[PDB]
């Protein structure tokens, strides 16, 4: 469980290349599981 | 080596699988040709 940016959603997939996928969380090519995400702009966003 | 140095691993694995598939078909055709030629050679040797 973690909270990422809107453009970073795709990166969590087997064999993807990106900043998050290379430096924060890498997923193996032979991954057997699932990825679940939903928008939370109403919760994890201050007014400032 | 060009495939490994050029392509990302998820597609490079598919390319390597295709290459080794073609190469193993070539190997087994060569081996069966050697087998039937050796059968002919063994028949000739038995005759001799």
């Amino acid at each position: 469980s973690f909270v990422i940016r809107g453009d970073e959603v795709r990166q969590i997939a087997p064999g993807q290349t990106g900043k998050i996928a290379d430096y924060n969380y890498k997923l193996p090519d032979d991954f057997t599981g699932c990825v679940i995400a939903w928008n939370s702009n109403n919760l994890d966003s201050k007014v400032g | 080596n060009d495939i490994l140095s050029r392509l990302d691993p998820p597609e490079a694995e598919v390319q390597i699988d295709r290459l080794i598939t073609g190469r193993l078909q070539s190997l087994q055709t060569y081996v069966t040709q050697q087998l039937i030629r050796a059968a002919e050679i063994r028949a000739s040797a038995n005759l001799a």
